[PDB]
């Protein structure tokens, strides 16, 4: 099986550095370019660098150059991504990747192959935050069904879950049982530093006084947990 | 050199030129295209190999060479002298060079 | 470094329905550009190469064309896998390589109005030195809404962050979340607060609204 396995990144802060790795299996290492490209939260592909099947000849970006430095070990299958002077920009899924050879091309033959084909093989994608924050488990407020929660037939109610780092936190509602209409919106990262999110669920107004609702709040990172339960 | 080391090297320094601030850099990357150049012209293109060394092709390989070597010494004689902007343009030209007379010898076979 | 210009950046379309995407070069590029396409939590997939050549494995209702500086992709028909997030990239420069900034494709279904509601902040949070305020948007479509918060009949921006959810699994409906944080010496420096909505689906915009002590 032809494959990219990623291993590295985690949370660093701003101005230390970080080493990616990108193990190869089931096709020649060293016969192709690897790529290097990333993804900010929300945002479109970038690409980050490229090395020589060789090692011997490399490239990156003008937003990475001179604090990235792409590279490889052929004899072990791996390819790195030596990341130094971090800035919270550089926050990112990053991905290796295997440059593509033409299909009419069975081995290398030069332009008319290699480069400019794009990329077939990609890794999972390794995860870095670059924040001065530190860990830190959420506060969970509810979001109680009001009378203006109303919409004479069904009601809403939900969780706040603020101010956490670092990512992700996991909401329930009654431990797994309830997950007809729910919704856990996406982390926002406050200006602090931290981020915060809502879930909500849509319930009828028939189920106010005959069944309890308690939201199961998770974040593993700083090993805490609440249970907090919503009602009017 | 690889033959696929020399060709790439021709690709890799055209980007160090491109993005160069100071004749330092220029003189550099030209200096390892000319390498790759005059080394790459020793040797037998994989589609070359049951052709004379009087054949046309073969002779047209190695002048195909001679023709970006010609003008790698020009770029580099204006990095020499300091006009970086100069020596960023005239090496604009290496890639078409490359193309048009250098690529169709690398073909397979 | 060359741009890469897609266009539309949103689009919806239907299973069934044939779908175009363009993408823009700065210059010409001849046929190096490729196609990719990713899907939310994974890596990108390479549909397209040269322009015109399909990668092993992607189905034939995959197609890409275009010379120079103007390239479509197309889907004949789509199918529900089809749904995702487009980019072209450009590798002529290599190894300078750039990418479009991509085009996404949604499920087109009919007009669904906000359901809104509006939640004070819980008086725990009070007693914390901030207030948050959370107006809820529930399945809507399509994703276009606006959402102003008014404090006493005066509005705000630079406040407040707002999220969205990704279009849903069984109705392809949205939904949305807006907090307006404050310290809670503003907080009660003032009296109403309304979270005001435009959508296409609703006649006039709503705005549901709680005064401190709600």
């Amino acid at each position: 099986q032809v494959q990219l396995v990623q291993s590295g990144g985690g949370v660093v802060q701003p101005g230390r550095s970080l080493r990616l790795s990108c193990a190869a299996s089931g096709f020649n290492f060293g016969d192709f370019g690897m790529h290097w490209v990333r993804q900010a939260p929300g945002k479109g592909l970038e690409w980050v660098a490229v090395i020589s099947y060789e090692g011997r000849n490399k490239n990156h970006a003008d937003s990475v150059r001179g604090r990235f430095t792409i590279s490889r070990d052929n004899s072990r299958n791996m390819l790195y991504l030596q990341m130094n002077s971090l800035r919270r920009g550089d926050t990112a899924v990053y991905y290796c990747a295997k440059e593509n050879r033409d299909r009419n091309y069975d081995s290398w033959s030069a332009s008319y192959s290699d480069y400019y084909y794009g990329m077939d093989v990609w890794g999972q994608g390794t995860t870095v935050t670059v924040s001065s924050a530190s860990t830190k488990g959420p506060s969970v407020f509810p979001l109680a069904p009001s009378s203006k929660s109303t919409s004479g037939g069904t009601a809403a109610l939900g969780c706040l879950v603020k101010d956490y780092f670092p990512e992700p936190v996991t909401v329930s509602w009654n431990s797994g049982a309830l997950t007809s209409g729910v919704h856990t919106f996406p982390a926002v990262l406050q200006s602090s530093g931290l981020y915060s999110l809502s879930s909500v669920v849509t319930v009828p107004s028939s189920s106010l006084g005959t069944q309890t609702y308690i939201c199961n709040v998770n974040h593993k990172p700083s090993n805490t947990k609440v249970d907090k339960k919503v009602e009017p | 050199a690889d033959l696929r080391s020399n060709w790439e090297d021709l690709l890799f320094n055209l980007a160090q030129i491109e993005k160069a601030d100071n004749a330092a850099q220029v003189k550099d990357a030209l200096t390892k295209m000319r390498a790759a150049a005059l080394d790459a012209q020793k040797a037998t293109p994989p589609k070359l190999e049951d052709k004379s060394p009087d054949s046309p092709e073969m002779k047209d390989f190695r002048h195909g060479f001679d023709i970006l070597v010609g003008q790698i010494d020009d770029a580099l004689k204006l990095a020499n002298e300091g006009k970086v902007k100069e020596a960023q343009a005239a090496a604009e030209q290496l890639k078409t060079t490359r193309k048009a007379y250098i690529a169709k010898y690398l073909a397979k076979f | 470094d060359i741009v890469m210009t897609q266009s539309p950046s949103f689009l919806s379309a239907s299973v069934g329905d044939r779908v175009t995407i363009t993408c823009r070069a700065s210059q010409g590029i001849d046929r190096y550009l490729a196609w990719y396409q990713q899907k939310p939590g994974s890596a990108p997939k390479l549909l397209i190469y040269a322009a015109s050549t399909l990668q092993s494995g992607v189905p034939s209702r995959f197609s890409g064309s275009g010379s120079e500086t103007d390239f479509t992709l197309t889907i004949s028909s789509l199918q529900p896998d089809d749904f995702a997030t487009y980019y072209c990239q450009q590798l002529s420069t290599y190894p300078t390589i750039t990418f479009g900034q991509g085009t996404r494709l949604e499920i087109k279904r009919t007009v669904a109005a906000p359901s809104v509601f509006i939640f004070p902040p819980s008086d725990e949070q009070l007693k914390s030195g901030t207030a948050s305020v959370v107006c809820l948007l529930n399945n809507f479509y399509p994703r276009e809404a606006k959402v102003q918060w008014k404090v006493d009949n005066a509005l705000q921006s630079g406040n407040s962050q707002e999220s969205v959810t990704e279009q849903d699994s069984k109705d392809s409906t949205y939904s949305l979340s807006s907090t307006l944080t404050l310290s809670k010496a503003d907080y009660e420096k003032h009296k109403v607060y309304a979270c005001e909505v435009t959508h296409q689906g609703l006649s006039s915009p709503v705005t549901k609204s709680f005064n401190r002590g709600e």
